[PDB]
């Protein structure tokens, strides 16, 4: 470019040496590493409720041939709890409150 | 001191295997657009400010 | 439809191929974490 | 041998359904536009 | 008492010895994937203890271990998995720097593409300007002195004569041989353009 | 299986002091280019996702509000306003 | 400078695109976008679309 | 290809742990548990919420500067 | 509901509030009939089923309910002064850009943004880079701006109560017009009797707080 | 904690008997409420002077009080009745419309 293209050369070496320095810092680097681990374990070992049964049968769990039907039951369990307690605590309410609206 | 190439489709004559692969990826794509326009316009048109007066100002 | 959208993206935006794999996997975990993080909002 | 593969595919399905709706608000509309075109009652 | 201790111990003794096991299986696929995005297939295909492996590395390579508990052969083999460890960050580290270097040849090669890209009517340039010419050179430079360090590993020297020196030999067929261009291209243009039929 | 020899051979015996220098230029180049592509899309993705949320919804950014009742002070012309913090209810539906 | 060569209305890139584009693209916006909009719209008008005008809009001074 | 959507859960990430099958067991135990402190707080909020104006709930208003809010008539 | 343009007010005694009923009747039709296009949305929401409404309704219905509440007020309110924004500033700074932001009062382009974009056009230029890419950098910081400028719902809430305070003192202020002539002879002597200029309701609470305290009984 | 909260606490006997009352003072008393609506509908009205309007307002309250009162025996049977069903209800228009035709 001009004498200019010395500024821009100077404007890179010095971004890439910031870049250096941040990712090298031991303590920075020691704690990107560790995000790195944490986001591999939560990333490749989701939850999923589909997974590989290679084994056969025969050594397979009973935990993961129920866990669909546990955590299905789980979840529903769950919401009609809720929807029963909401309705309970709402009926409550309604004659606590009438009762102290006297 | 670039070496100068044509575009391989502006000198080549339609042909219809590229015309039907071209119009399968046309409707998936805008199926595809079709639902992201329909949800930016929703986010768009419901991010107006409200009407105002004939000459306020603040 | 996100590895089709890398691929078309890879395919006619000759800029999108300036980023490595490596971006694109984080790109890919971070839209993941992004829709579970609005699927979890719209519903609390 | 994928187990569940019914309930993946269910899972992947709803919620690709889910973030439709709830992204776009397909299902929630607005009748504005055509509220000056109706006929008000009372 | 000392079941911190213990706990630890055991914990890093067991994930060494699992990434010691699965590390030459690791290596070879690393090997065989190409330099740029040398962690390819992978995070695609299979991670096979790969960033597994690494972050159980790095903690070896900066944690210590207490081999009271562990007898003579388990200490024997848990300095086995962290000298494998060690070897298998060396390797890694040594794919990241052929990575980065295929990866500078390649956004070279996608800035020449750039400027004669049918689609580019932004800016068109019928003739290179001198810091792309002189970064090339840099840049053919480099290749050919890393080529010649490969020399006591002919596999490896091939491989990268056959990943990197593919990227240069677009470059090069990308521009024409007028002017200055020999100049650019007198290292390239020895033994190595040959082996792209040039 | 596979025949990994060359593989196997490259990975068991490799160079521990090979290293090539870095240029500057390119590599800041190249991530620039990365971020380019990650900043808009990325962003626009991530405000969109965000935003529509807290744009569908402001109750739920807005927890608590006051309300204010005025009244007159004829003798010294002034306006003495009373307040009450309340909460941010969806009134009148 | 780009003496861009292309030989028209006989490509690829030209009237054939121009008249394949609109029929192609439209199909998904026009093959259910049309009938899902005609079902969400008629779903609230159960008994009718008109407006129980409320606040009054009756009253003139 | 030409056609690559499908209801198959990915292959990369459908793996399994070496105990077992995927943690989801415990993870959706902790996720109700979770949710039963959450949405136990929003329902007690919600119905246990009354309106009352008594002239007291009313307090005289200050500005940021703290001293009286008060308006002059002509401003 | 509708209400005629032409107002009775004397317009010669009480002119603040003379004025307020003519804004007031001004802005009363395309706020009612935007009101009504509401309603009428709301409605039919309402007669919405399953996922479509009648089951996320009410609470997916929040921006609908912010929008009455805010049209209704906005009806309330004829016209806003500018003058009295800024006394709301004593309570509330940057009431006058969440009222611009809400109320579309004026055209509001990103002028930080497009300043920032102007900036990155001066490093294009300096490394020389393509036009192209300048602009696109040039929109980027403008496109943040506008992005973040829009979709500000609690600056609606702001404008809010801002607009419940500016009809509160409105009220107040348009009451003591009316008995102005009444208090006159009242506030002549009562300003040669007592030099104060805070409000008696504030000094009413300290005498019968200190007759409270300190008296003989 | 995004719905209004609950000011004055009627019964639900109480909530269905002024509903029924409401639907019939509509159908009964509207040109007293639109009397009402119109006269408090200016902002003098609505705020200034509030005993401009006072008239108007006690017309549509006396009103009110008289269609809520339910004096005439068939009123008050339709209006039992109407009841009895919105209390099965814990359908029903059929009773509505002839409570209303009284």
């Amino acid at each position: 470019n001009h004498s200019c293209q010395k500024v821009f050369e100077g404007f890179v070496s010095a971004l890439y040496d910031t870049s250096y320095f941040f990712r090298n810092f031991g303590p920075f680097k020691a704690t990107i590493h560790y995000a790195t681990y944490a986001n591999y374990l939560a990333q490749n070992w989701a939850p999923r409720v589909s997974y590989i049964e290679t084994s056969t049968p025969a050594y397979t769990l009973a935990k993961n041939k129920y866990a669909v039907y546990i955590v299905y039951g789980l979840i529903g369990g769950a919401l009609i709890h809720n929807y029963m307690l909401d309705n309970k605590a709402a009926q409550k309410s309604q004659q606590y409150y009438l009762k102290h609206r006297d | 001191r670039t070496k100068l190439y044509n575009a391989a489709y502006f000198l080549l004559n339609n042909n219809e295997s590229f015309g039907h692969s071209f119009g399968i990826r046309l409707k998936i794509v805008g199926l595809n657009t079709w639902i992201v326009g329909y949800a930016v316009s929703r986010y768009y048109f419901s991010s107006l400010r409200v009407k105002a007066a004939q000459d306020e100002r603040f | 439809m996100f590895k089709e959208l890398i691929h078309i993206f890879r395919t006619y935006f000759i800029t999108f191929r300036y980023l490595k794999k490596s971006n694109i996997n984080f790109l890919k975990n971070l839209s993941y974490t992004l829709i579970a993080y609005y699927l979890i909002i719209n519903f609390m | 041998p994928i187990r569940n593969i019914q309930f993946a595919r269910y899972h992947y399905l709803a919620a690709v359904t889910v973030f439709t709706y709830f992204a776009t608000r397909c299902c929630l509309l607005d009748y504005k536009k055509y509220y000056p075109l109706a006929s008000v009652k009372k | 008492m000392s079941l911190v201790s213990l706990f630890k111990n055991t914990f890093l003794k067991s994930r060494v010895i699992g990434l010691s096991f699965q590390a030459q299986r690791v290596m070879a696929q690393m090997a065989k994937t190409d330099f740029e995005n040398p962690d390819e297939h992978f995070l695609l295909n299979d991670a096979m203890k790969y960033n597994e492996l690494v972050f159980y590395g790095r903690l070896a390579e900066n944690w210590s271990i207490n081999p009271e508990l562990f007898g003579k052969a388990e200490l024997a083999k848990y300095n086995e998995a962290k000298q494998t460890l060690i070897d298998f960050n060396q390797y890694h580290a040594l794919v990241q720097n052929l990575h980065e270097f295929y990866w500078e040849l390649k956004t070279i090669y996608l800035e020449l593409s750039r400027g004669v890209a049918t689609s580019n009517f932004h800016n068109k340039r019928e003739v290179t300007h001198s810091i792309i010419e002189s970064d090339i050179k840099n840049s053919i430079h480099k290749y050919i002195q890393l080529i010649d360090d490969l020399k006591d590993y002919p596999e490896w020297q091939h491989k990268v004569r056959e990943e990197i020196g593919y990227y240069a030999h677009m470059i090069y067929t990308s521009v024409n041989h007028d002017g200055n261009f020999p100049e650019i291209f007198k290292e390239f243009n020895k033994v190595d353009s040959l082996y792209y039929f040039k | 299986m596979l025949d990994d020899t060359k593989y196997i051979q490259m990975a068991q015996k490799f160079p521990r002091n090979v290293s090539v220098q870095l240029n500057k230029k390119l590599f800041v180049t190249r991530t620039w280019f990365r971020n380019y592509y990650f900043v808009g899309v990325f962003g626009i993705f991530a405000y969109f996702i965000y935003n529509q949320p807290k744009i569908f919804a402001p109750f739920s950014g807005y927890p608590t509000t006051v309300a204010y009742k005025a009244q007159p002070d004829f003798l010294n012309d002034q306006v003495i306003f009373y307040s009450q913090q309340r909460q941010n209810t969806l009134k009148n539906f | 400078m780009r003496r861009i060569f292309w030989n028209f209305k006989t490509a690829f890139v030209g009237l054939p695109m121009f008249s394949l584009a609109p029929k192609n693209i439209l199909v998904y916006p026009i093959v259910v976008g049309v009938p899902l909009y005609t079902f969400i719209v008629l779903q609230n008008s159960v008994r009718g679309f008109a407006y129980f005008d409320e606040y009054d809009s009756d009253v003139k001074e | 290809a030409r056609l690559w959507w499908t209801l198959d859960p990915s292959k990369y990430y459908l793996k399994q742990i070496s105990s077992g099958g995927r943690n989801e067991i415990l993870f959706t135990v902790l996720g109700v548990t979770a949710a039963y402190w959450y949405f136990g707080n929003k329902r007690c909020e919600h119905y246990w919420r009354r309106q009352i104006d008594n002239c007291q709930s009313w307090s005289r208003a200050q500005n940021i500067n703290g001293n009286n809010l008060t308006v002059k008539q002509y401003f | 509901v509708r209400l005629n343009l032409k107002s009775n007010v004397d317009q010669n005694e009480y002119p603040f509030l003379a004025k307020w009923d003519k804004d007031m009747r001004q802005n009363y039709e395309e706020y009612q009939n935007r009101i009504d296009a509401t309603t009428y949305h709301l409605q039919r929401s309402q007669r919405g089923i399953a996922v479509f409404g009648e089951w996320m309704y009410p609470r997916y219905f929040q921006k609908d309910i912010l929008e009455l509440e805010v049209l209704r007020r906005k009806q309330q309110l004829g016209k806003i002064y500018p003058e009295e924004v800024s006394s709301y500033t004593q309570i509330n700074p940057d009431i006058a850009n969440d009222l611009n932001l809400t109320f579309n009062a004026k055209l509001l382009w990103p002028v930080r943004g497009m300043t920032v974009g102007a900036g990155f056009f001066a490093f294009a230029h300096l490394f020389n880079l393509p036009y192209s890419f300048r602009l696109g950098l040039f929109v980027l910081p403008t496109a943040v701006e506008l992005a973040f400028t829009w979709g500000n719902k609690t600056s609606q809430f702001k404008s809010i109560e801002f607009m419940d305070y500016l009809l509160q003192y409105r009220v107040s202020k348009a009451l003591l017009e009316k008995n102005a002539k009444h208090f006159a002879e009242k506030k002549a002597a009562y300003q040669k009797e007592i030099n104060s200029s805070q409000s008696v309701q504030d000094l009413y609470n300290q005498l019968i707080t200190l007759v409270s305290e300190q008296a003989p009984s | 904690s995004i719905l209004p909260p609950l000011q004055y606490t009627y019964s639900n006997e109480e909530s269905l008997e002024l509903l029924i009352h409401s639907i019939k003072g509509n159908k009964d008393c509207n040109s007293e409420r639109k009397a009402f609506n119109l006269c408090r509908s200016t902002v003098l009205g609505k705020h200034v002077e509030p005993e401009k309007c006072l008239d108007k307002a006690l017309v549509f309250v006396n009103c009110f009080q008289k269609v809520r009162r339910d004096e005439s025996a068939a009123c008050q049977s339709a209006f039992n009745s109407t009841l009895e069903c919105g209390k099965k209800y814990s359908s029903c228009q059929s009773q509505l419309d002839a409570y209303l035709n009284c």
